[PDB]
C-alpha cells in the first residue's frame, strides 16, 4: 500500500470563528458533558484541564515482512490495537511453488507513528448546579505530542471517535462502544515562557509600554486593581514573578535567581484576591489549602499508567 | 562498486579508510580541535595488545572527526553500527595480519586466526535522554547518563539447536536463524524417513547470556513539568555482573524496538511498541569525582579477571604527575590549600571545609581474622545560625561524592531506608528494590533538618553510626547487609536567633547520647563584626561580577583534576599503621577534655590517621594529634562557656 | 558423535573402577575403593555411590576429566551403563543414583553463565525453605487405546507425554496413546529455595536467589536456614514469567519445507530459566578428649570461660556471666501433669548509648550455632514469625522457615527493643507464655514449638535513666513482657580517670590491625566443642 511511501503526516486546526463571522460557527468550545452523542466524528472544539498524559511511544501503521526465499516484501497492514503475525510463506513466487519457505520482518522498513492520550478534565465556571463534573480521552499520534503539559487552559480541537468496548460481558446488551477523540491542534490562551521570539508587531507592544514611562509603580499599580493600595506589596509580587538570576559557580554548583516572599498580618484586610489574581495572571500557577491532603499531594505519587504497564 | 540493500556502505573502501586512518592519527584532535610530544596515538594500543590475548577494543567518535578521511564514517557507524561493526571486526584482523607482515614472530598465529574482535564507541556525540527518540531515530548510536535501581538475572538463549532423531542412533543440529528455530521434522530420509520424528534436549544445547537493567536517568535539561523515568535495556555475555546499584554511569547503546504479547496463550500482539536498549559500552568513572575504595571490592576485580573483561574499575595514572604530587607535597601550605580550594566561591570557614577534607580521605579499613571490621568512616554534624552556606557545602559534597543520597525533613521512613518489597509492572512477580541506606555503601549519606525528622526514622541510626550493617526480617527476606557509607548532616537550633548563655548540649531540641556520638559537630554561630562580613561581602559579590567565577581563580587555588587523581591514589595505596608517640597526647587529650564520652576517642584516631593519610605518610605522628584535638576544641568554641 | 566416544568413555571409566582396588595398605598407597565401595553397597542394595574427583583425575592426565565436565550428560547414561557391567561383572529390580564430592572450584550463583551447561560445577549458598515430598515418575506403562498393548517404558526427563510405537501395529491412529500407572517405577522428591551467604555478598544488593531440585535416596540431608555446598548440573526448565521483556524472542517450529501439502503451524515459545539440580550436598557453616580433661581440672576455669567470652569487649562480668549461661537451658520435662516449663531462661540490659552493648550481640552471631541479628524495629512479625504461601506453583502450600520461628535450642538476639510496635510484641508475648505458638490466615492452622532464649537490648525514653525513679516509669513496655524475665541489667557511666584512661587505651590498641590484645584463655573451636558437651550434662 501507499501508507509507507509518506514522509509527511498531517496535522489539522480548526477556524477561529473571527474569520467565520468575516463572510459568515460551527465549533465552540464545549464540554465534557456537552457532547450529545450525535456529535461522534464531527469537527469540535473542547476545553478543559490536562491531569495525566503518559509518555510518547512508538506504534505500528504498517508492517514489513520480507520473504526469506523469494526475496520479496509482504505489507500486513493494522488499524486495530491488535492482529495477528503473519507467518506461513502466502508470497507471490512461493503460491507458484510446492515449497514455502518462511518469511520474517524487518525493523526499519516496517512504518511507525508515535501514540499518546490524555485526559480533559471540565471547567468550573460551566459545571452546572451542584453537579459532579465527569471525565474525557483523546488519542494523539507523532508531531503533535510535544504540545502538551498538565495544569493549563487548552482548546483541543478534532473529532470525537468510538473504539470496541462494551462494558464487561455481563452488563451488557451489545452494541455498547468505549471510545475516544483525536488530536490535531492545541491552541491555550496561556503562553509559556519559551514562547516568546519577537516579530514586527509585539516589539511594538513593549515600545508603547515602555514609552509612557512609570513603568515599574505603573506595573505595581495593575497588579489586582480589586484591592486597595499597598503598592509596596504589589511590587514585591512583582519580584516574586521575576525571579532574580541564575548563576553558575562552575565548580559543580550554582544559585538560584529566585524568590520567597511573606505577608503576615491581621484578618479583616485584604489577603487571598492577592493569591487568585496571582494564579489567574501568573503561568505554571498552583493553589493549595493549608490541611486536609497536605500528606502526600503536595510530594511525589506512585501510579499504574492506564495505556501502558508502568510505574509512573 | 559493492554496496548494501537499502543502505550506502563498501566493505572493502570502509576497510582502506579505516586502515589508513588507522596508520594516520597521531593527536590530530590537539591540533583541530583546540591549541594543545608524542606519536600515532592509536597505534599503541593494536602494537601492545597482542601478546595478551584480548578480543576487544575501545574507540572514540572524535578522532574520526579529528583525521581527514573518517569525517563520512561518522554518520555511518552512526546509522548502522552492528553493521558498520561487522565491517570493522574484519577490518581489525585484516589491519591486524597487514602489520604482523612486518615481523617476524614466535608461533603465536594458531590463535589469531581462531580469533574474534570487537569494538566500542564510548565518547560518542551527546544526546538528550529518552524525550528525543520519536521514533524517526530508532536503531542508532546513544549516549546517556544516569544511575542505578535494579537488576535482573541471566536471561540464556538457544544458540545451537541441537535435535535427538528417535532413531538410526543418529543425533542433528541446526542454528538459530533471525533469532527463530525451524525444527527439522523429518528423520533424515536416507537412513530412515518418519516425517515428523526427531526430539529435543536443552542440556545439549548452546545458550547465551542476557542481562537487563533498571536505570534512573539524570539529564543536563528537562522541559517545563518533568520528572522521573524508569528505563529496562539488555546487556548480553562477557558484560555481566559490570553496572549494578551504587553507580552512577556514563553510558551507550541502541535504542530500539519490540512488541509483547497479549497473553501466554496465542500470537496476538500490540498495536504499540514496547521500547527498550541494547548495550554497546559502559562508562563506570569519568573525572570530575574519585572512585570506590580499591579494597571494598577485590573480589570483583578478581572476577572480571577471571573472566578476561577488563571494561574499567579503577582510573589509571602517569609517573609524571606521581612526581607531580611528590612535589606538590613537599611544601606546607597543603593544610590551608586544600582547605582553600574545596570552595572558592565561599568565605573562611578554616576547620570545617578542613574536616570535609579529612573525611574525603575517610581514614582506615582494618578487619580481623575473623570476628572484627574496623571502617574508615566518620559521621559528622553541623549546628548553628542559619542564612550560611551549610546547605551549599552539603549540595557540593554531594555531587562531588559519587556514591551517596540526599534526604530532607521528616519526609522518610524506616520502610523507605532499608529493604521495602515491591512489584514489576512488567513481569508482575515479587522483586525487590534496594534502600537509600545501603546505595551509599561508601561514600556520602547527606540529611537536612535532622530535627524534626519521626523518630521512627531517627531510630534506625542507632546501629548505622556503629557497624555498618543494616538487619532486616520481613517478607520473605531475611539478611543482614552491609552498608558502609559515611554520615554527613545539619541539624537545627532550639528555637530561632540562638540563647548565647546556655547549655549547647542543651540548647538543640536534640538528646545527648545522639549528638555525643557524633564524631565531631561543627558550629556556625555569627559573632557580627567587620573585618570578617565586609570582605566577604566583596567575596560573594565579585562572583556575581562575572557571568562565571574564573577570576576567582586568584588568591592560590588548584584546580579539581590534579586534586581529586591526588586523593584517589592517596586513598587507594597508602596504610598509615598507628604509631607509639601520639598515644601519650592522644589519651590525656581525651581525659582532660572528658571535663562527653568514648567515641570522641575513636574520631580523634579515625581523623589524625587521616591527617597522616594526607601529607602521604605511610606513618602516623604525634602531631596529628595535636591539630586533632586543636580543632576538637575550636569546634565546639571550648574559650566561651 | 559420542556414539563412538561415550562407550570408549564407559571402558576406561570401569577399567579405572576394576583396576584400582582396596590398597592404602599401613596407610600408604592409595588405590580406589570402588569396588568394595559398590560392594559395601550391595550389602544393603542402596545403589546410590559416591565419587571423588580427585581420585579419578589422577589416571590418563585427567584430561578424561577436563572434557567429561564440560560434556557429562552426553556421556552420562553411558557412564551409568558401565557401573552396570561392573556390577554385572562382580557382583550377582534395579535402579541407581551417583555423586561426585570435593571438587576443586566453587562458583557463586553470579559465577555461572551459559557455557556450564549440562556440567558438573560445585555452588554453595543458603536456604529458605523446603517442599514436599512428591514420589516421581522414573517408568510408567502406557497402554493401546484398541488394545490391551501394554509398554512398559518411558520418556523420562521431559517429554514426558507420547510415545509412538506399538506391538500391533495395525492401527488407524497409532500416534496416541493411553496410560497406566501401577506398572511402574517411581522414586521420591523434594525442592528447596537456595539463598546467598552474607560473607561472599557485594554492594547494591539483595540475596539473589533461585531453585534446585532433588532426587532419590540422597534427599532428607536439605534443611532451611543454614548454609549449604551444592554439587550437581546446570538442570534447566521452561518459564514464561521473562516475558514482557525486551529483544527478540525464540520460537519453536516444525519445518514445512522439502515436503508440503500435508494455531497449524504447531508453534510453541520457548524461554527457560537456570534452575540448578544436586547430585550431593553438604551442610557448610580425638585427642580433645584430652584437651578437655586437661581444661576441667581447673577451678578458676569459671572465671576464665567468663572472662573469654568477649574479649573484644572491655569489663562489665555480668554481661559476661548471664551470656555464658544463657546457651545453658533447664529442665522442661520436670513435671507430672503434662502441663510444662519454658525451661530456658531470658535476658536484657539497659544502658545509655556510647556503650558497648551490641559488640556483645556481634560477638554472639559471630559464634552461634543457631541465631540471628535483626532490627528490633524495621521489622512485622509476618517477618519474625511465617506468613505462609496460599496453594502457589499448582502444589500444596507449606509453613514457611520463621525467624524467630528459629532459634530452636538457642538464641534470637535482637536489638533496638524500645521501638518496637503493638502487635510484635503482642506476638513475642504469646510466643513466651507459652513455649509454643498459633498461626493462621486464609483459614489454615498451625501449630509449632520452641523454646526460645531471648537476650535483646533496651532503650529507656529519653535514653537517660533516672537513678532515683523505678525501673517501670522508665523503661516504656507493659508488664508481662517486661516479666517472664528472670533478668534485668544496666550499664551506665560515670567519672573515673584511673580506669577511662586504661579503657582508651584498649580501645586506641584495638587500632593496630590484629594485635594480641584479646589473648585468651582459648578460642571458639574448644569453646564450641565444650559448649556441646555441656548443654546436656543434667544437674
Ligand atoms: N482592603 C480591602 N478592600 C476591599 N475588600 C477587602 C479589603 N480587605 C478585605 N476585603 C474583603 O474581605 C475579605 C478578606 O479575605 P482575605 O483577607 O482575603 O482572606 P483571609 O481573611 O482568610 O486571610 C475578601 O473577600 C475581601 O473582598
Ligand atoms: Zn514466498
Ligand atoms: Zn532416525
Ligand atoms: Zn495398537
Amino acid at each position: 500500500p501507499p501508507n509507507l511511501t509518506r514522509r509527511y503526516f498531517l496535522y489539522f486546526k480548526p477556524l477561529s470563528q473571527n474569520c467565520a463571522r468575516r463572510y459568515r460557527i460551527s465549533s465552540k468550545p464545549l464540554s465534557v458533558r456537552q457532547i450529545k452523542g450525535d456529535f461522534l466524528g464531527q469537527l469540535i472544539t473542547v476545553r478543559g484541564i490536562i491531569t495525566r498524559v503518559s509518555d510518547v511511544k512508538p506504534a505500528v501503521e504498517v508492517i514489513a515482512y520480507t520473504c526469506d526465499q523469494c526475496g520479496y516484501e509482504v505489507f500486513q497492514e493494522v488499524n486495530s490495537r491488535t492482529f495477528t503475525p503473519l507467518s506461513e510463506c502466502t508470497s507471490e513466487e512461493c503460491s507458484q511453488n510446492q515449497t514455502k519457505g518462511q518469511l520474517f520482518m524487518s525493523t526499519r522498513a516496517s512504518k511507525f507513528s508515535a501514540f499518546q492520550e490524555c485526559k480533559i478534565q471540565e471547567l468550573s465556571q460551566q459545571v452546572p448546579v451542584g453537579h459532579i463534573p465527569r471525565s474525557l480521552n483523546i488519542h494523539v499520534n507523532g508531531t503533535l505530542v510535544r504540545s502538551l503539559s498538565p495544569g493549563d487552559i487548552v482548546d483541543v480541537t478534532g473529532i470525537f471517535l468510538p473504539a470496541p468496548y462494551t462494558g464487561f460481558k455481563a452488563l451488557k446488551a451489545g452494541l455498547l462502544t468505549e471510545t475516544y477523540l483525536e488530536a490535531q491542534f492545541v491552541r491555550q490562551h496561556k503562553k509559556k515562557f519559551a514562547s516568546f521570539s519577537l516579530t514586527s508587531d509585539v516589539e511594538e507592544r513593549v515600545m508603547e509600554l515602555i514609552t509612557s514611562g512609570d513603568v515599574y509603580n505603573r506595573l505595581a499599580k495593575s497588579i489586582a486593581p480589586e484591592i486597595y493600595g499597598n503598592l509596596d506589596v504589589k511590587k514585591a509580587l512583582l519580584l516574586l514573578l521575576v525571579g532574580g538570576v541564575d548563576k553558575r559557580v562552575g565548580d559543580g554548583m550554582k544559585i538560584r535567581g529566585d524568590i520567597n516572599v511573606c505577608l503576615m498580618g491581621d484578618p479583616g484586610v485584604a489577603k487571598s484576591q492577592l493569591l487568585k489574581a496571582i494564579c489567574k495572571i501568573s503561568p505554571r500557577g498552583v493553589y493549595t489549602t493549608g490541611k486536609g491532603s497536605s500528606g502526600v499531594g503536595l510530594t511525589a505519587a506512585v501510579m499504574k499508567d492506564p495505556v501502558t504497564d508502568e510505574m509512573i | 562498486l559493492r554496496i548494501i540493500w537499502g543502505t550506502n556502505v563498501s566493505i572493502q573502501e570502509c576497510t582502506t579508510n579505516f586502515r589508513n586512518f588507522l596508520m594516520s592519527f597521531k593527536y590530530k584532535f590537539r591540533k583541530i580541535l583546540d591549541e594543545r610530544d608524542e606519536e600515532l596515538y592509536y597505534i599503541k594500543q593494536l602494537n601492545e595488545m597482542r601478546e595478551l590475548g584480548t578480543s576487544n577494543l575501545n574507540l572514540d567518535a572524535r578522532n574520526l572527526l579529528a583525521y581527514k578521511q573518517t569525517e563520512d564514517l561518522y554518520h555511518q557507524l552512526l546509522n548502522y553500527p552492528q553493521e558498520v561493526i561487522s565491517i570493522m571486526d574484519q577490518t581489525i584482523k585484516d589491519c591486524m595480519v597487514s602489520l604482523i607482515v612486518d615481523n617476524n614472530l614466535d608461533y603465536d598465529l594458531d590463535e589469531i586466526e581462531t580469533k574474534f574482535y570487537k569494538v566500542r564507541p564510548y565518547n560518542v556525540g551527546s544526546c538528550k535522554g529518552m524525550r528525543e527518540l520519536n521514533p524517526n531515530d530508532i536503531d542508532k548510536l546513544i549516549n546517556l547518563k544516569g544511575l542505578v535501581l535494579r537488576s535482573t538475572p541471566v536471561i540464556p538463549d538457544m544458540k545451537v539447536a541441537f535435535f535427538k532423531c528417535n532413531v538410526c542412533d543418529h543425533t542433528m543440529a541446526v542454528e538459530i536463524d533471525r533469532g527463530v528455530i525451524q525444527e527439522p521434522a523429518r528423520c533424515e530420509r536416507i537412513d530412515c524417513n518418519e516425517p515428523n520424528s526427531m526430539s529435543l534436549i536443552h542440556n545439549r544445547c548452546s545458550f547465551a547470556d542476557k542481562q537487563v537493567i533498571k536505570l534512573q536517568e539524570t539529564p543536563d535539561f528537562v522541559p517545563d513539568g518533568q520528572t522521573p523515568h524508569s528505563i529496562s535495556l539488555c546487556v548480553y555475555d562477557e558484560l555481566v555482573d559490570s553496572c549494578r546499584a551504587g553507580d552512577r554511569i556514563e553510558v551507550t547503546g541502541t535504542f530500539r524496538s519490540i512488541p509483547i504479547r497479549a497473553n501466554s496463550r496465542q500470537r496476538v500482539l500490540k498495536s504499540l511498541y514496547k521500547t527498550y536498549v541494547d548495550v554497546v559500552h559502559v562508562k563506570k568513572v569519568s573525572d570530575k569525582r574519585l572512585d570506590v575504595d580499591t579494597s571494598t571490592i577485590e573480589q570483583e576485580l578478581m572476577q572480571n579477571k577471571v573472566d578476561h573483561n577488563e571494561v574499567e574499575e579503577v582510573r589509571q595514572i602517569t609517573d609524571q604527575d606521581l612526581a607531580k604530587i611528590r612535589e606538590v607535597a613537599a611544601r606546607e601550605d597543603l593544610y590551608s590549600l586544600l582547605a582553600r580550594s574545596i570552595a572558592p566561591s565561599i568565605y573562611e570557614l578554616e576547620d570545617v571545609k578542613k574536616g570535609i577534607l579529612l573525611q574525603l580521605f575517610g581514614g582506615t579499613n582494618k578487619t580481623f581474622t575473623k570476628g572484627g571490621r574496623y571502617r574508615g568512616d566518620i559521621n559528622i554534624l553541623l549546628c548553628g545560625d542559619p542564612s550560611t552556606s551549610k546547605s551549599q557545602i552539603l549540595q557540593y559534597v554531594h555531587k562531588i561524592t559519587p556514591r551517596g543520597v540526599y534526604t530532607s525533613g521528616k519526609g522518610s521512613s524506616a520502610v523507605g531506608l532499608t529493604a521495602y518489597i515491591t512489584r514489576d509492572v512488567d513481569t508482575k512477580q515479587l522483586v525487590l528494590e534496594s534502600g537509600a541506606l545501603v546505595l551509599s555503601d561508601g561514600g556520602v549519606c547527606c540529611i537536612d533538618e535532622f530535627d524534626k525528622m519521626s523518630d521512627s526514622t531517627r531510630s534506625v541510626l542507632h546501629e548505622v553510626m556503629e557497624q555498618q550493617t543494616i538487619s532486616i526480617a520481613k517478607a520473605g527476606i531475611i539478611t543482614t547487609l552491609n552498608a558502609r557509607s559515611s554520615i554527613l548532616a545539619s541539624a537545627n537550633p532550639i528555637g530561632s536567633r540562638y540563647n548565647p548563655n546556655l547549655p549547647v548540649t542543651e540548647n538543640i531540641d536534640l538528646p545527648p547520647p545522639l549528638l555525643s556520638r557524633f564524631d565531631l559537630v561543627y558550629l556556625v554561630l555569627d559573632k557580627v563584626d567587620e573585618k570578617n562580613d565586609r570582605e566577604l561581602a566583596k567575596h560573594l559579590t565579585n562572583l556575581y561580577l562575572e557571568d562565571k567565577p574564573e577570576h576567582i581563580s586568584q588568591d592560590d587555588v588548584l584546580p579539581v583534576e590534579f586534586l581529586t587523581m591526588y586523593i584517589s591514589y592517596a586513598k587507594e595505596h597508602i596504610h598509615p599503621i598507628i604509631t607509639e608517640a601520639a598515644k601519650t597526647e592522644l589519651v590525656r587529650a581525651y581525659v582532660g577534655m572528658r571535663k562527653a564520652t568514648t567515641r570522641q576517642l575513636e574520631s580523634m584516631i579515625r581523623l589524625a590517621e587521616a591527617h597522616a593519610k594526607m601529607k602521604l605518610k605511610n606513618v602516623v605522628e604525634l602531631e596529628d594529634v595535636q591539630e586533632a584535638v586543636r580543632l576538637i576544641r575550636s569546634a565546639i568554641k571550648d574559650y566561651a562557656t | 558423535v559420542d556414539d563412538v566416544t561415550g562407550e570408549k568413555v564407559r571402558e576406561a571409566f570401569e577399567q579405572f573402577l576394576e583396576d584400582f582396588s582396596v590398597q592404602s595398605t599401613d596407610t600408604g598407597e592409595v588405590e580406589k575403593v570402588y569396588r568394595a565401595q559398590i560392594e559395601f553397597m550391595k550389602i544393603y542394595d542402596l545403589n546410590t555411590i559416591y565419587i571423588d574427583y580427585q581420585h579419578l583425575s589422577m589416571r590418563e592426565n585427567g584430561a578424561l576429566a577436563m572434557a567429561i565436565s564440560e560434556q557429562y550428560y552426553r556421556f552420562l547414561p553411558f557412564l551409568q551403563k558401565g557401573l552396570r557391567r561392573v556390577v554385572r561383572k562382580y557382583a550377582p529390580e534395579r535402579v541407581f543414583q551417583i555423586s561426585f564430592f570435593n571438587l576443586p572450584t566453587v562458583h557463586r550463583i553470579r559465577d555461572i553463565r551459559s557455557e556450564k551447561i549440562g556440567s558438573l560445577l560445585s555452588i554453595s549458598g543458603t536456604v529458605t525453605r523446603t517442599s514436599e515430598v512428591r514420589p516421581e515418575l522414573y517408568k510408567a506403562s502406557f497402554t493401546c487405546d484398541m488394545c490391551r498393548a501394554i509398554v512398559d517404558n518411558v520418556e523420562q526427563s521431559f517429554k514426558y507425554t507420547e510415545p509412538t510405537f506399538c506391538p500391533n501395529p495395525s492401527c488407524e491412529n497409532r500416534a496416541f496413546w493411553t496410560l497406566n500407572v501401577t506398572r511402574s517405577r517411581f522414586l521420591d522428591w523434594q525442592k528447596v529455595r537456595i539463598q546467598e551467604n552474607a560473607n561472599e555478598i557485594p554492594t547494591g544488593s539483595m540475596p539473589r536467589t533461585l531453585d534446585v531440585i532433588l532426587r532419590g535416596d540422597s534427599v532428607e540431608r536439605a534443611k532451611p536456614g543454614d548454609r549449604c555446598k551444592f554439587t550437581g548440573v546446570e538442570i534447566v526448565v521452561p518459564d514464561v514469567t521473562q516475558l514482557g521483556l525486551p529483544g527478540v524472542k525464540p520460537s519453536s517450529t516444525l519445518d514445512t519445507r522439502g515436503i508440503s501439502k500435508t494455531r497449524s503451524l504447531g508453534v510453541r515459545d520457548l524461554t527457560y530459566k537456570i534452575s540448578f539440580l544436586a547430585c550431593h550436598v553438604i551442610s557448610i557453616g580425638s585427642d580433645e578428649i584430652n584437651e578437655l580433661k586437661e581444661m576441667v581440672k581447673d577451678e578458676h576455669i569459671y572465671d576464665k570461660l567468663v572472662r573469654s567470652i568477649a574479649p573484644a569487649v572491655f569489663g562489665h562480668e555480668a554481661v559476661k556471666k548471664g551470656i555464658l549461661l544463657q546457651m545453658l537451658g533447664g529442665v522442661h520435662k520436670s513435671t507430672v501433669e503434662g502441663i510444662k516449663l519454658r525451661g530456658d531462661i531470658n535476658i536484657c540490659v539497659v544502658g545509655d548509648p556510647s556503650t558497648s552493648k551490641s559488640q556483645f550481640l556481634k560477638y554472639v552471631v559471630g559464634f552461634a550455632p543457631r541465631s540471628v541479628y535483626t532490627s528490633g524495629k524495621a521489622s512485622s512479625a509476618a517477618g519474625l514469625t511465617a506468613a505462609v504461601v496460599r496453594d502457589e506453583e499448582g502444589g500444596d502450600y507449606t509453613i514457611e522457615a520463621g525467624a524467630l520461628m528459629l532459634a530452636d535450642n538457642g538464641i534470637c538476639c535482637i536489638d533496638e527493643f524500645d521501638k518496637m510496635d503493638i502487635s510484635d510484641q503482642v506476638a513475642i508475648h504469646e510466643a513466651m507464655e507459652q513455649q509454643t505458638i498459633s498461626i493462621a490466615k486464609a483459614g489454615i492452622h498451625a501449630t509449632l514449638n520452641a523454646r526460645t532464649s531471648i537476650l535483646a537490648a533496651a532503650n529507656p525514653v529519653g535514653g537517660r535513666y533516672n537513678r532515683k525513679l523505678s525501673l517501670r516509669g522508665n523503661l516504656n513496655m507493659t508488664a508481662p513482657i517486661m516479666s517472664r524475665f528472670d533478668l534485668f541489667f544496666v550499664i551506665l557511666d560515670d567519672c573515673n580517670e584511673k580506669i577511662d584512661t586504661e579503657l582508651a587505651s584498649h580501645i586506641v590498641d584495638l587500632h593496630m590491625k590484629r594485635d594480641e590484645a584479646i589473648e585468651p584463655p582459648f578460642s571458639a573451636e574448644q569453646l564450641r566443642r565444650y559448649i556441646k558437651y555441656a548443654r546436656t550434662f543434667k544437674p
